[PDB]
């Protein structure tokens, strides 16, 4: 099915403690493949997955050029924001950006993104048509107006339907053995008495890729949305992921509860009972 | 492949 | 404006005593990005501890993984100690072999 490429970047101002640090990473799907750290002492875009090292030195020469560039740009943008918002020059502020594209089963273009966030909150972002902009407050409209007289959407739209799609498609062949796998979750159940009246039932899903997964409990076929304890999908390290779901149940009733798993690498959804 | 163009606010 | 981190301590594989593992502290959903994560074995800071590169989620919140090879033994207790501005004292989370 589909695939996605994402670059995420964080600039952070540290006044007095020196200069805005700038960190950027790239993903295909849920696998990190490149990075850039403004405080690295290397000042080169670095590899992070094995299948990106096959790219030659002109690649690393290029990408380092684009992402050192953008780093200085946002470093100034941090100043423009502290202007538009009337903030003091002793506080730390964060500038975050993501952009990328999603493609179908054929490698055709599907949807593109180009968004910014100041200090944890939506600032400006490109619409779905990739023609118009969505500013989030007054300061971002000053910037929204600037970026329509400049036809910046035109520019970013050109990158997304072309360069973004082209390069992902390339990486999807370079790493087809890592990136086109789907690993189904191995699943088990655990069980523990809290009191002499109750017990916990924990439904575990280990070692799957990609990250999407659903884990839901039921009692006599009834969704137990509010008594369920459900953790964030977490990374194992090797590039698989983990997730579990937990219910407290009364001692002697563990047979009415069931736990359902859905994943890509599962033909049929699974069901697990204690 | 990183982006090509970058704008100021 | 600012969100506290969610902390998970766990092993890559379920904990076989005497079989090497990887101990993980995952931290997610926090803001600002500035954070400190430390791993503790029976209280003491573990020295050589790698971490992933600053990344964030669909909703602008940050996540990070901190990890370290290790071999779980019967008498050893591990934990994760997280230092963030949302917390007034660093929050400490004990490794539970069934969590």
């Amino acid at each position: 099915g589909s695939h996605s490429m994402r670059y995420f970047s964080t600039s952070v101002s540290r006044p007095g403690r020196g200069e805005p640090r700038f960190i950027a990473v790239g993903y295909v799907d849920d696998t990190q493949f490149v990075r850039f750290d403004s405080d690295a002492a290397s000042q080169r875009m670095e590899p992070r997955a094995p299948w990106i090292e096959q790219e030659g030195p002109e690649y690393w020469d290029e990408e380092t050029g684009k992402v050192k560039a953008h780093s200085q740009t946002d470093r100034e943008n941090l100043r423009i924001a502290l202007r538009y918002y009337n903030q003091s020059e002793a506080g730390s502020h964060t500038l975050q950006m993501m952009f990328g594209c999603d493609v179908g089963s054929d490698g055709r273009f599907l949807r593109g993104y180009h968004q910014y966030a100041y200090d944890g909150k939506d600032y400006i972002a490109l619409k779905e048509d990739l023609r118009s902009w969505t500013a989030a407050d007054m300061a971002a409209q000053i910037t929204k107006r600037k970026w329509e007289a400049a036809h910046v959407a035109e520019q970013q739209r050109a990158y997304l339907e072309g360069t973004c799609v082209d390069g992902l498609r390339r990486y999807l062949e370079n790493g087809k053995e890592t990136l086109q796998r789907t690993d189904p979750p191995k699943t088990h159940m655990t069980h523990h008495p809290i009191s002499d009246h109750e017990a916990t039932l924990r439904c575990w899903a280990l070692g799957f890729y990609p990250a999407e997964i659903t884990l839901t409990w039921q009692r006599d076929g009834e969704d137990q949305t509010q008594d369920t304890e459900l953790v964030e999908t977490r990374p194992a390290g090797d590039g698989t992921f983990q997730k579990w779901a937990a219910v407290v149940v009364p001692s002697g009733e563990e047979q009415r509860y069931t736990c359902h798993v859905q994943h890509e690498g599962l033909p049929k959804p699974l069901t697990l009972r204690w | 492949n990183y982006n090509y163009r970058y704008r100021l606010f | 404006i600012q969100r506290t981190p969610k902390i998970q301590v766990y092993s890559r594989h379920p904990a076989e005593n005497g079989k090497s593992n990887f101990l993980n502290c995952y931290v997610s959903g926090f803001h600002p990005s500035d954070i400190e994560v430390d791993l503790l074995k029976n209280g003491e800071r573990i020295e050589k501890v790698e971490h992933s590169d600053l990344s964030f989620s669909k909703d602008w919140s940050f996540y990070l993984l901190y990890y370290t090879e290790f071999t779980p033994t019967e008498k050893d207790e591990y934990a994760c100690r997280v230092n963030h501005v949302t917390l007034s004292q660093p929050k400490i989370v004990k490794w539970d072999r069934d969590m």
